[PDB]
DNA sequence: ATGCACAGGATGTATATATCTGACACGTGCCTGGAGACTAGGGAGTAATCCCCTTGGCGGTTAAAACGCGGGGGACAGCGCGTACGTGCGTTTAAGCGGTGCTAGAGCTGTCTACGACCAATTGAGCGGCCTGCAGACCGGGATTCTCCAG
DNA sequence: CTGGAGAATCCCGGTCTGCAGGCCGCTCAATTGGTCGTAGACAGCTCTAGCACCGCTTAAACGCACGTACGCGCTGTCCCCCGCGTTTTAACCGCCAAGGGGATTACTCCCTAGTCTCCAGGCACGTGTCAGATATATACATCCTGTGCAT
């Protein structure tokens, strides 16, 4: 059947970080891997953080606090100012 | 000199050391005064006989465990003066002269 | 109205509408905020760009036009905070580091 | 199927070592290193198994492999994920 | 007239370079997929085995053994000493948590 | 000639390290590591309340980790054969444990 | 404010006592300091993430029992 | 009739309805089978019993009539199995086991 | 409120096994939360197992591989042998 | 004893050196035979004039890298026998004579 | 005068008895969480199909492994020194405990509002299949670098 | 130092090819719009426990003297591992062929979620012993230095 993958969006990314620059497809299978982790870790523990307060939601909140207990310094911090500014300009239009 | 908790000196063979008194004799009223006070021979303490009559001192010597501590009359405590830590020395050069000729 | 993706409202690259998808298909809660999914693609997007970057550099020292496992696992090796969050991952066929100890050289 | 841990052979060792930064090697580390890896494979296709006959399959996956990996603190990216 | 041999120690920091630079696998395939097929023996009778679950094997066993050695050669100058000893990699392991 | 006693370098060690690997009670005192903990926890929040169990858990944990870096340390040291542990040696166990 | 000076060379010796160390240097105890420093830095900041999380001003037993089973660490006889 | 606990159908002493339902609620799937709640006692069960045969075994080694944490370390750093599986666990007021390396002693 | 914990299973547990042998509370807290914590791990595993295999499902089945994954050695044998005993017992009552 | 692919030990000063050969020369025809055959004198290939008119041989030495391959004639290309190898025994012990001569 | 082997005083550790306490075990009320009964629909079990990809074989080439050997340099053992540790005692310090007091904030309850599940129609973003030009791999031969040794 | 020599590597053209990237058709998952129910935001109350202060008491930390055993530098021997040439093996590639099994699709049926009603298992709280704590008063066991034997 058909699988999905991330190929298109790291693609996007990379010819906005670098557009001269390609890739392999082995490259690109751990650039996929390395997404799907990074998901799983981040998911798993805004699920966690809503159990111990006792909240079926996942929320944005859970998402940023997610973030800064599983990215380390100045990661962490980047990584926050992106997410709010991406919220703040979908809540906004 | 002799007081209570005032320093003294004390012998033991050729050598000398700094003790603390902690009770002080009176044999006339077979007791001793003692600071944490005239009390009389306790149930464990005891003074031999030779020196039960004299003007005795129960005292602890410094740089010895609290085990150590002796009943030691007026015969070897001496007042504590600066002739005293030198008669010290002169018995410590005597100890060193002594073992440096038993080795060489 | 026309279809507009939530991906253009948020100014991302990455798809706003299948991570939310993922997030409600994986048993993580019983409900998902709207914001979550946005929040999570911005994440990804800033990750994926810092690696990707890296890499490019990496890619562009050694003098190619390409970016293979090596250059992935130079730029995560070689950035402090990417080789503590990825401390525990193999990549594969990225080989290691050229570090040789002092006592090793020849003297 | 029978002694195939020598084929696992002292210059691979050595190579791996090398790549490792090792300059000198006793000869007593070929044997430490094929028992060690033994115990490593060991580990990992233990699970790996265990996860291809909990899906009925006769076949192992890559994907078995990762998942064992994964269990085991060693992610392992590239090999479909 | 002379057979122009190098020092001992040369030519095993020239590898050491030649193999921190390159990528490929260090260890024979046929050898190492009978090995696996061989230890799986004993787990299930008639497994199949698809080729690029062999692949990540080997890919995890030898960056294991990659690490393990770089541990090893810590362990081992900690000593003084150059050369890596059995004793080295049963400290390395035991430290790391493996015994 | 009267001679103090005291044991040999190495006795009083030996003696201590069988009482206090018989034992189950907390070896750092409460008070200082309590205000260590309150100090810490400031450069991440101000004004931050602790509870008691909170504290303890600190403590337990910590203690835990000090006694198992030093096992590992110990080990480190008598591998070059020696009998003293050396910052070396602490340097040496948390690199092949991973902090470093 | 030297409260790091407060684990004092005792306890560090009687940590190394338990953890079967006959002999330790005089360079050993500062450096001790400093990784139960970093240990605890590690653990706390986690803590207070919690703490925040949940809109709390008080660090609970729980948020410390969640940062260092979070890390790695699981520890049992606190809930 | 009356009611019977599935714990007395199964043989078990654990809860088979209190497991059943924390893997309900626990959001692990869409949904649980009926067996699975059974089959989960059963292995807490058998777990606690061990451990606490073991603890008991040590608490009458010192004689005491009560298990304490001292106890239930002895109890799973002596055991292989129950070390391993315990590898990352602290047990509070749990103490080390007494060893003392070779070349410390005196000779 | 009520709080609900395993103190009184493990109790009777113990008056099986050691029919005249007690337990202090610190003892009875730390079984709790070995209790809690095999649970959580067995239940993630099976968890993952489902997820692994598109089933919505967590059967026997999936407990019975999430104890061999998770337990060592003979731990895992008599663990699930101890199981499928509960089971057909549970079944042919 | 001569032949291709046949052993050979040759001089090199007062010691000796054996070799296996590649080429047989034909001066009258001036024209090498080699295995991998009759041929002109190759466009790297020469022999030095002494040499090149007698009965020369290109040997590849035991030992040696696969550089240092000569043409020696028959005025070093001894017949391989067992006298040849006793006295390449012969010149070994002298050269190590020589050497403790040299060190005693 | 030196390595062996006892005697014994010092000392800190384990045993024995005794008294007291507070922590564990047991008993009672209640309430809510689990058990019994029943329905519906969808997830899973089963049977047939296909075609992919896994296993197996065989021949040729040559890269890599195996093997033998001389020699350097690294491992290791012994020795001498001086100093940085351990031990123990007197002194200073602050921890530990019990007490009194205050209030910030954790925890809980009630209301209702906004937010997220859910569903039906629309459609365009993304996946799959196909193709092709170039980045990179592979040569090969000069150029330049690195190591070694002899002077 | 310091030229040469030999080997290893680098560099720069020239050729060839697999796959990276772009285009294309289509379809199925994302979007839009409207409903509706309930999760949690928010405001208010209670009363728990966390922070602060203070006074005794004594265990613990600290400073310091003294000495000895251990870390470390130095030296000498020898053995074992490295560099390297030669012979042997089997890894790798290529090419092909058979069929096992994983993926797909249809059909059905039973098993689990949802709902209601009911009642007893478990939990919160109240009491009462007795296991463990704590204290004091004795046997052990080691540590260690001074005895002798005699080589």
């Amino acid at each position: 059947t058909r699988k999905e993958s991330y190929a298109i969006y790291v693609y996007k990314v990379l010819k906005q970080v670098h557009p001269d620059t390609g890739i392999s497809s082995k490259a690109m299978s751990i650039m996929n891997s390395f997404v799907n982790d990074v998901f799983e870790r981040i998911a798993g523990e805004a699920s966690r953080l809503a159990h111990y307060n006792k909240r079926s939601t996942i929320t944005s909140r859970e998402i940023q606090t997610a973030v800064r207990l599983l990215l380390p310094g100045e990661l962490a911090k980047h990584a926050v100012s992106e997410g709010t500014k991406a919220v703040t300009k979908y809540t906004s239009a | 000199e002799f007081a209570l908790g005032g320093r003294c000196l004390a012998f033991h063979g050729p050598l000398m050391y700094e003790a603390k008194i902690l009770k002080i004799w009176d044999p006339s009223s077979k007791m001793y005064t003692s600071i944490p006070k005239p009390q009389k021979l306790g149930e464990d303490e005891s003074i031999p006989e030779e020196i039960i009559n004299g003007k005795c001192f129960f005292i602890h010597y410094q740089g010895w465990k609290s085990s150590w501590d002796e009943w030691v009359g007026y015969d070897r405590i001496r007042a504590y003066n600066e002739e005293n830590i030198a008669m010290k020395k002169r018995l410590a050069n005597e100890a060193k002269e002594a073992k440096k000729s038993l080795l060489e | 109205a026309k279809a507009k993706t939530r991906s253009s409202r948020a100014g991302l690259q990455f798809p706003v509408g299948r991570v939310h998808r993922l997030l409600r298909k994986g048993n993580y809660a019983e409900r998902v905020g709207a914001g979550a999914p946005v929040y999570l693609a911005a994440v990804l997007e800033y990750l994926t760009a810092e690696i990707l970057e890296l890499a490019g550099n990496a890619a562009r020292d050694n003098k190619k036009t390409r970016i293979i496992p090596r250059h992935l696992q130079l730029a995560v090796r070689n950035d402090e905070e990417l080789n503590k969050l990825l401390g525990r991952v193999t990549i594969a066929q990225g080989g290691v580091l050229p570090n040789i100890q002092s006592v090793l050289l020849p003297k | 199927l029978r002694d195939n841990i020598q084929g696992i052979t002292k210059p691979a060792i050595r190579r791996l070592a090398r790549r490792g930064g090792v300059k000198r090697i006793s000869g007593l580390i070929y044997e430490e290193t094929r028992g060690v890896l033994k115990v490593f494979l060991e580990n990992v296709i233990r699970d790996a198994v265990t996860y291809t006959e909990h899906a009925k399959r006769k076949t192992v996956t890559a994907m078995d492999v990762v998942y064992a990996l994964k269990r085991q603190g060693r992610t392992l990216y590239g090999f479909g994920g | 007239k002379k057979p122009h041999r190098y020092r001992p120690g040369t030519v095993a920091l020239r590898e050491i370079r030649r193999y921190q630079k390159s990528t490929e696998l260090l260890i024979r395939k046929l050898p190492f997929q009978r090995l696996v097929r061989e230890i799986a023996q004993d787990f299930k009778t008639d497994l199949r085995f698809q080729s690029s679950a062999v692949m990540a094997l080997q890919e995890a066993s030898e960056a294991y053994l990659v690490a393990l050695f770089e541990d090893t050669n810590l362990c081992a100058i900690h000593a003084k000493r150059v050369t890596i000893m059995p004793k080295d990699i049963q400290l390395a392991r035991r430290i790391r948590g493996e015994r």
